[PDB]
C-alpha cells in the first residue's frame, strides 16, 4: 500500500482480532492483553460502506429497448442494431472494470492509511517515553500495568506523569 | 521495568481474490459481488402486469384470430412470446411486421372500439375454413372480408373522423388470390386496388395474383397495413376489390409497456426485473444474464464475476 | 521558558456540500457547478448565420409553396423551424421526408440553378387554385405540372447530364388524381408512370388512384421524390403521364449546416452554442438545457447540477 | 482525509485565518501572533486549478446529429434512434458523475497533504529543540523571540544555535 | 566522529513530458506510447484468410459477370475491394445493394449449388453482347435470361424446397426492357410479373418500360433480388414474363467474416489487425490510423499520442 | 507529490545513480560511496509492470461492424450510423484521456511513496543513533565503517551496538 503499514512495516495481521479491525496487544507485568480500537474499524467500515452505496445508487431503469436477438438474416438495419448494442455493452464492461479496479486500489490505500494513523497517535501520546521498535510496536520505559495501558487506548495517558522515569531508563 | 505496547490490525485464514489498477489477483479479507448472474428461471407476475400469450403472438391477438380472442381488449406491462405460438387462421405477412409488433407492444393494449362502417353494395362478413370460430368458418375478429353482392362490386369510398382526443390506429389488409378466376369470382373487377388515407399520409396497394406455398389450406394470402388518425385527422378508404376492412380502430396509449421471447413460467413472486431467463435481483450493479432486460435493472456486461473489495488487505502470514 | 507553535488551515462558516466516492455529501470551502442549466430563451444571431422559416418549413422552401417565394437562392448554418408553419399549396407527402429534410438542411443553401428541359408535347406549367399565388392559380415554383397537348401526351423522353464539378439535386413528383375521369383528362393514358434514373439508379413510380380527405378543395395528391446526380453521371427522366418534372437542379454543398425547431425568438447577441430553448454558454463542460444542440456546445447530462471542490474540507468545528 | 491532518490530529480549521489557506500561530515571551504559510498556500491552488483547467479543456464541438424528438409513431428506426441517444446520455451522465467524484476524492487528499507536509517540514527544522504535542503544535523548549517564530517560517532557523538549551530543558 | 546516510532516487538529464488529472505537462524519467498511428501499408496475408477482388467487386463475383468466374466457390475471412473494380456484363442495379453486399460478405463463402429448375414453355439461357463470355454473348454465370419459346410465354410457376438444414440464399432479378417492342418481342405479354414467395414472405415486381441512360450498349436494365429460404420452407417462383431466373442457390454460413475496401497492397506477412491502410501491430490498446478495422484491434481514438508514465518524477535539479 | 519526498524533502534526484531507482549515499570514516537499494526498486518496477500489463490486456476482436465510409448522400440510415460511430469514437477517446491521466497521476504517487517508505524503514533501523537532518540524510552519531553502513542497507544493524556511543555524541 501507499502508507507502509499494512503487509509493510506490520509484518502480519491478526487472525485473532475478531472484534476490530485495528487494534493494540501489549505485555507487561500482569500478563498479555488485546484489545480493538473502535475509533479506527469504524472509520474504516464508515468509509467502506460510503463506497457500497454509492455504487448502488442509479443503475437503473429502462423499459423501451430495441431488439436485441434476430431470427431472420436482413442486413443494414439488423447491423446497425447489432453493432449499437455491441458498442454499448464494450463502453459498460469497460465502465465496470475500472470502476472496481480504482475502487479496489482506493480501498487498500484507505484501510493502510487507517493502520498508519493509528500507530502514528498512538506514538504521539507517548512523548518520550516510549520508542518505536520499527515493527508497529513500542517499547515503554516505564511501570505500565493494566490501567496504564488502558489509559493509552482510551487517550488519557498523561505523559508528564512518567516522564522522568521513563527519562531516567532510556539515557 | 517496561512494556510493550504492539499495533495490529485483523486478517483471516481464507480471503478473496479482487483485481486492482496495479494487480491483477491480490488478496483482501471480504469482497462482494457486482455482477447478477445467476437467475430463478421464472417470471414474477409482481409488480409489473405480465401478459402471457401463451400459444398467440401479440399480432395473431391484435388481429384477432379466433383461438387468441381470449385476448380481446386485454393489457399489459410486459407481454410475454412463447416460442410455442402458431397461427390458424387465414395465411397472411405483414410488411414491417417488428415496427407494427413494436408499436402495439409499447402501446401496452389491445382496446379496440367498433365504429359505424357503411360497406353500400358489398357483401360483408367473409369467411374461410382455414379460420374456423367454433364449427363454422370464420374469419379474424378485427377485420371484415368484403366480396361481391350479386354480381357486382361497386367503388368503396368511406370516411371516418376522428374527433376524439386520442390516436386511433386502423389495422386493415388486402386480398391476394392466386388465380384470376378467384379474383373475379370474389370482387368482379381484374385488379383490384385499396387506397387508405389520412389528411397528411396516404398509402395504395394493389393486389397480386399468383400461387404461394400452401398453408392450411390456401395459397392465397392477406398482407396486413396500419394506419394512425391523429385527433382532428380523417380517415379516408377507398377500394375498388380486394379490401380487408376495418371495424373499428385500437385506442394508441404510451407508456412503460413492452414485449420480450421467453419460455420461462410466470410464478407468484415479486421481481422489478425481469430478463427472457426469468427475473433477478437488482440489488447489485450489473449483471451477466441477459442483455434483453424489462424493469429497473443491473446494466449488462460481459464479466461474469467482479468482486469489490469491502475490507482491508489479507496479510494472515 | 520556551514558546508554542502550532500549524493549521482556514475555514469557513457554511461551506460548499460536494460528493465523493466514499460520501453522498461532504463540506469544503468552495466549489464550482461544472453543469449549464439555464438559457437566455433566446437564440444569438451570432457567429452562426440563422435563418429564421418563420412560416414556412424547409421543404416547403425548397419546393416553392408560394408564401415561401422569399427564401430562394437563401443560404444557412442553422435553420430554424417554427411550429406556427404551415403548408399553403397542392396537397403533397414526402415519402422518407426526413431524409430529404435532413439532406437539404445539411447542404446549407436553396441555390436553385435552372435548365432548358424540352418537354415535346405537352402543356406546361400548371396550376391549382389550392396553390394560389396571388388571386390567382398557382404551383409550387420549381416544379412543373406537365398535362396533355390538344388530345394526346405523348411519351417523354428527356436526358440532361452533369459536366460540372459538383452533384446536383433533383426534385420531382408523382401525380394522384381522384378519379378516372381526372387522369385521363389530364393525361390521356389510362395509367400513367414515372422513371427517373441515373447510370448505376433508377426509380420508378406507379401513379394511384382514388379518393383522399380533403385538403384545400383537393383530394389528389402528389408525391415528392429527389435524384442526385453527380459529375460525370447523367439523369433521364422518361413517363408517360403523371409526371410533377423538375425545372432544374439544387446545388449541393457539404459543410456544418444543420436544422432546428424552436420557437425562441433571434436576438443580437453572440453565443457559440444554441438550443431550441435559447443560446447557452459553453464554458462548462456539462449542459441540462436540451440535448438537442448546435455549435461548439456542453455535453448534455441528466443531471442539474455537478459541483467540483475547489478548496479543501470545511472543519470550522471538532 | 488519507494523510490524516485536515479533520485528523489538527482538530478543526481556523475561520480567523484570512489571507491563506495554511499557516502558523505561536505563543511565545512576546505574546501571541498568527501568519499564512505562502508556498503551502500557492501549492495547493495551483493543483486546484490545474485540475480545473482540465476539466474543461477540450469539450464540446457538434459532428452532425440525428433527430432527438418526433412527433409520429413510426417503429423500428425511431425506436433506434431514441435508443441510440438514451444510450449516449447515459453513458456522459456516468462519465461525469464519476469525474467529479474522483476528482473530489483527490482535492481532499492533496489539500491533507499539503497539510501534513508543512507540519513535517516544520518539524524537521526543529532537530531535538521540540516535541510534537499531537495537536499540529510544537512545544519548543527554548527562548523564541518574534525573530526566532519568524526564522522558523521562513526556513531559516538555525537548530544548533539553540540545542543546548534546548536539550537541558527537554532532559 | 559520525557518518551521514543520505536516501535518493535516480534521474535523467531529459525524460518525458506526459499528462495527468492536475497537470497538462509533468516530466517523468521514462513513458510507452498507447496510442499506435503509422502503418506499414500493406495488409499482411496471415492469418486471416485474405481474398483480393482486384477487378470485382463482391456483387459482380455473386452474379458471375464472366471477368468475376475466378471468384466461383471462393472463401474469405476478408474480402477486399479495390476502387478500380469495373463491371463487364449487362447493366444492372440492385435495391439495397449495401445489405446484399453485407449479409453476402458476413456469409464468407460463394459456394454455389446447382438446382434443377423445370422452366416449361419458354427459352433459357439468354446472352447479350453487353456480357462477352469468350468471344460470344452470354450472361451472368448464376442467372437464367428466361424468354419466349415459339411465340408464347407461359405462366411459370415452379417449386423448389429446401430440405437440407442450412439456409439457401437464392439470387433472381427482373427485366426491365428499353421498349414496348422489346417487352411483347422477348415476352408475349405487354407487361410482364415475377414473385417470388415463400411460407411467410412474398415479393412480387412489376417491370418498368423505358430507356435509362446508355450503359454498354443497352439502355434496358436488370434489378436483381433475392430470398432466403429456410430449412423446411419452400421457393415458389411465379411469372408470366421479365423474370431472371436463379439457377441454384448460395450456402449461408455464419462466422467471422467481413469486406472491406481499400487500395493496399497484400504481402506475405502475420498481422492480426487489419485497416484501409494496411495492417498495424495490436500491442498498444489505442489506435489512430482508421476507424475501419478488421480483426483484433487497438481502440480508434481521436489522439495521435497518450503517453503512459513508466518511471517516477524525473527532478535532475531543484 | 503526494508523499513529500521525491521533489520534496529529496531536493533533487541523483542522475549518478544508474544501477537501480532508489538509493544510498554515505559518508565515513572509510570514505563515500554509494549503492542502489534493490527492494524498493524492485517494488515500484513491480507496480508500473502490473498497471501496464493491466492496461496492455486482450483488446477488442470484432469481424463484421457496419460501414464508416460513404460515396452517395442517403439521409436518415446513414445519419444514423455517422452518429453512431462519431458518438462512440468520442466515448472512447474520452476514456483513454481519462485512462491515462489516473495512471500517471497514481504512478507519481506510488513512486514518490515507495522514496518515503525507503526513509522511514532507515529512520527506524536507527533507534536514537542518529538524527534526521530534514533533507533526506541522517546524521549518525558512532564511527559506521564499511561493514556498519552495509548493516544498515541490508536490514541487519543492530542499534544496541552502538547505543552508548552514539547517546554520548548526540546529547553531550
Ligand atoms: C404452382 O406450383 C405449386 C407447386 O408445384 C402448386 O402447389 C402445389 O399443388 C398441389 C396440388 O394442389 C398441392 O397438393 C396439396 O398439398 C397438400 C399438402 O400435402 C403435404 O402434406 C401432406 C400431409 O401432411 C403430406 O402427406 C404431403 O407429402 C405434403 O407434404 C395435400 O395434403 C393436398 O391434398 C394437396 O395434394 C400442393 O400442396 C401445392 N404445394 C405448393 C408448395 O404450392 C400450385 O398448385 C401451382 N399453381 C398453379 C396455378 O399451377
Ligand atoms: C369519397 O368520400 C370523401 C369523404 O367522405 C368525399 O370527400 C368529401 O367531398 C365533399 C364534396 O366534394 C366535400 O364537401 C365540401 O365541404 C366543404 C366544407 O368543408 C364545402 O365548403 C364544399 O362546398 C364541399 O361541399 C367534403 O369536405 C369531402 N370530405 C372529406 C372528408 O374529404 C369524396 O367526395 C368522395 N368521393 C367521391 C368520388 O364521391
Ligand atoms: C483500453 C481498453 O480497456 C479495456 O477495454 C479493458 C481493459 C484495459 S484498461 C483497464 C486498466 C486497468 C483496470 C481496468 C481496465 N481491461 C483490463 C478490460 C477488462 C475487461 Br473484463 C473488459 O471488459 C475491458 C473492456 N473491453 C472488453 C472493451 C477491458
Ligand atoms: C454502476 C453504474 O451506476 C451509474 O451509472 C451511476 C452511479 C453509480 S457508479 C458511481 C460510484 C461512485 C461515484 C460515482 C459513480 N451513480 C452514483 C450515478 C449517478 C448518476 Br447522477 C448517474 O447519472 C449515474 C448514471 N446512470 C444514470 C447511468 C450513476
Ligand atoms: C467532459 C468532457 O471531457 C472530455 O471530453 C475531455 C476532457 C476533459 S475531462 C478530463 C479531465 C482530466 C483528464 C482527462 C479528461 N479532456 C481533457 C479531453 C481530452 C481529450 Br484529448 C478528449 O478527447 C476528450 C474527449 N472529448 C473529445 C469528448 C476530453
Ligand atoms: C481510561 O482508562 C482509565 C484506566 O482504566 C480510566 O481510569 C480508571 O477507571 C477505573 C474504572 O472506571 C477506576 O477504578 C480508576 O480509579 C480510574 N483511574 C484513574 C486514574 O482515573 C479512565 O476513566 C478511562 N477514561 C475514559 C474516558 O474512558
Ligand atoms: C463482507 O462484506 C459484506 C458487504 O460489506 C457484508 O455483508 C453485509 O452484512 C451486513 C450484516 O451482516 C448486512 O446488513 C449488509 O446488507 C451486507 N451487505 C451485503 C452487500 O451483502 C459481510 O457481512 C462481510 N463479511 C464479513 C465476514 O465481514
Ligand atoms: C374495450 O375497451 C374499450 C375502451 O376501454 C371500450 O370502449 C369504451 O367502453 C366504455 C364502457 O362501455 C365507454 O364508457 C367508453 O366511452 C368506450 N370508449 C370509447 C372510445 O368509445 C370497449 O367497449 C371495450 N370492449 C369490450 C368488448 O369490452
Ligand atoms: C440466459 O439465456 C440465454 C439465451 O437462452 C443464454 O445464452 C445462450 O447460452 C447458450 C449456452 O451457453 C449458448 O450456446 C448461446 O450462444 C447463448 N445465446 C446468447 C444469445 O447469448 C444464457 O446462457 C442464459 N443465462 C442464464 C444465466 O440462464
Ligand atoms: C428546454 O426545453 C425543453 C423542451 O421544451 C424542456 O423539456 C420539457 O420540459 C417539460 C416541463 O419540464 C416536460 O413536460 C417535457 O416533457 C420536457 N421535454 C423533454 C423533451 O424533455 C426543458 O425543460 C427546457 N429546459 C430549460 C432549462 O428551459
Ligand atoms: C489512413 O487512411 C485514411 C483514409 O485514406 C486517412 O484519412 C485521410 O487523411 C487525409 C489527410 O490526413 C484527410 O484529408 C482525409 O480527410 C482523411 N480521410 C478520412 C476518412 O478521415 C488517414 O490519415 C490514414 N492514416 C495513416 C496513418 O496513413
Ligand atoms: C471558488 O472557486 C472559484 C474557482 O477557482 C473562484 O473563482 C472563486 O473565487 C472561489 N470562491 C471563493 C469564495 O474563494
Ligand atoms: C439563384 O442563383 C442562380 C445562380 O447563382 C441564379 O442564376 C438565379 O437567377 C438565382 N435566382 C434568384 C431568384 O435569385
Ligand atoms: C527570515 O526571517 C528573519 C527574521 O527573523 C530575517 O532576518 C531573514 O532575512 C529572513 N530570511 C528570508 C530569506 O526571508
Ligand atoms: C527537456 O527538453 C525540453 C525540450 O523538449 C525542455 O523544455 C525541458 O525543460 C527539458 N528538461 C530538463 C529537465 O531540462
Ligand atoms: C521505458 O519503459 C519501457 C516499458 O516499461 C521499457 O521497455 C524501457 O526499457 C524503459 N526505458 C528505460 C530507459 O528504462
Ligand atoms: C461449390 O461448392 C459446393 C459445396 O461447397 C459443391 O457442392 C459444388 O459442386 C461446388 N462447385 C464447384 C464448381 O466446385
Ligand atoms: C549484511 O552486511 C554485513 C556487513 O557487510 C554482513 O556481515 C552480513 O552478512 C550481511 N547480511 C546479509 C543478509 O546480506
Amino acid at each position: 500500500g501507499l502508507f507502509g503499514a499494512i503487509a509493510g512495516f506490520i509484518e502480519n495481521g491478526w487472525e485473532g482480532m475478531i472484534d476490530g479491525w485495528y487494534g493494540f496487544r501489549h505485555q507487561n507485568s500482569e500478563g498479555t492483553g488485546q484489545a480493538a480500537d473502535l475509533k479506527s474499524t469504524q472509520a474504516a467500515i464508515d468509509q467502506i460502506n460510503g463506497k457500497l452505496n454509492r455504487v448502488i445508487e442509479k443503475t437503473n431503469e429502462k423499459f423501451h429497448q430495441i431488439e436485441k436477438e434476430f431470427s431472420e438474416v436482413e442486413g443494414r438495419i439488423q447491423d446497425l442494431e447489432k453493432y449499437v448494442e455491441d458498442t454499448k455493452i464494450d463502453l459498460w464492461s469497460y465502465n465496470a472494470e475500472l470502476l472496481v479496479a480504482l475502487e479496489n486500489q482506493h480501498t487498500i490505500d484507505l484501510t493502510d492509511s487507517e493502520m498508519n494513523k493509528l500507530f502514528e497517535k498512538t506514538g504521539r501520546q507517548l512523548r518520550e517515553n516510549a520508542e518505536d521498535m520499527g515493527n508497529g510496536c513500542f517499547k515503554i520505559y516505564h511501570k505500565c500495568d493494566n490501567a496504564c495501558i488502558e489509559s493509552i487506548r482510551n487517550g488519557t495517558y498523561d505523559h508528564d506523569v512518567y516522564r522522568d522515569e521513563a527519562l531516567n531508563n532510556r539515557f | 521495568p517496561g512494556a510493550t505496547l504492539c499495533l495490529g490490525h485483523h486478517a483471516v485464514p481464507n480471503g478473496t481474490l479482487v483485481k486492482t489498477i496495479t494487480d491483477d489477483q491480490i488478496e483482501v479479507t471480504n469482497a462482494t459481488e457486482l455482477v447478477q448472474s445467476s437467475s430463478t428461471g421464472k417470471i414474477c407476475n409482481n409488480p409489473h402486469r405480465i401478459l402471457d400469450g401463451i400459444d398467440c403472438t401479440l399480432i395473431d391477438a391484435l388481429l384477432g384470430d379466433p383461438h387468441c380472442d381470449v385476448f380481446q381488449n386485454e393489457t399489459w406491462d410486459l407481454f410475454v412470446e412463447r416460442s410455442k405460438a402458431f397461427s390458424n387462421c387465414y395465411p397472411y405477412d405483414v410488411p414491417d411486421y417488428a415496427s407494427l409488433r413494436s408499436l402495439v407492444a409499447s402501446s401496452g393494449t389491445l382496446e379496440f372500439i367498433t365504429e359505424g362502417f357503411t360497406w353500400t353494395g358489398v357483401t360483408q362478413n367473409g369467411g374461410s375454413n382455414a379460420c374456423k370460430r367454433g364449427p363454422g368458418s370464420g374469419f379474424f375478429s378485427r377485420l371484415n372480408w368484403l366480396t361481391k353482392s350479386g354480381s357486382t362490386y361497386p367503388v368503396l369510398n368511406v370516411t371516418m373522423p376522428n374527433n376524439d382526443n386520442f390516436d386511433k390506429l386502423y389495422i386493415w389488409g388486402v386480398h391476394h388470390p392466386s388465380t384470376n378466376q378467384e379474383q373475379t369470382s370474389l370482387y368482379v373487377q381484374a385488379s383490384g386496388r385499396v387506397t387508405v388515407s389520412t389528411r397528411r399520409s396516404q398509402q395504395t396497394i394493389i393486389p397480386n395474383i399468383g400461387s404461394r406455398p400452401w398453408v392450411r389450406g390456401l395459397s392465397s394470402r392477406i398482407s396486413i397495413y396500419w394506419t394512425i388518425v391523429k385527433p382532428g385527422d380523417v380517415l379516408v378508404i377507398n377500394s375498388n376489390g380486394n379490401l380487408i376492412a376495418p371495424r373499428g380502430y385500437f385506442k394508441m396509449r404510451t407508456g412503460k409497456s413492452s414485449i420480450m421471447r421467453s419460455d420461462a413460467p410466470i410464478d407468484t413472486c415479486i421481481s422489478e426485473c425481469i430478463t427472457p431467463n426469468g427475473s433477478i435481483p437488482n440489488d447489485k450493479p450489473f449483471q451477466n444474464v441477459n442483455k434483453i432486460t424489462y424493469g429497473a435493472c443491473p446494466k449488462y456486461v460481459k464479466q461474469n464475476t467482479l468482486k469489490l473489495a469491502t475490507g482491508m488487505r489479507n496479510v494472515p502470514e
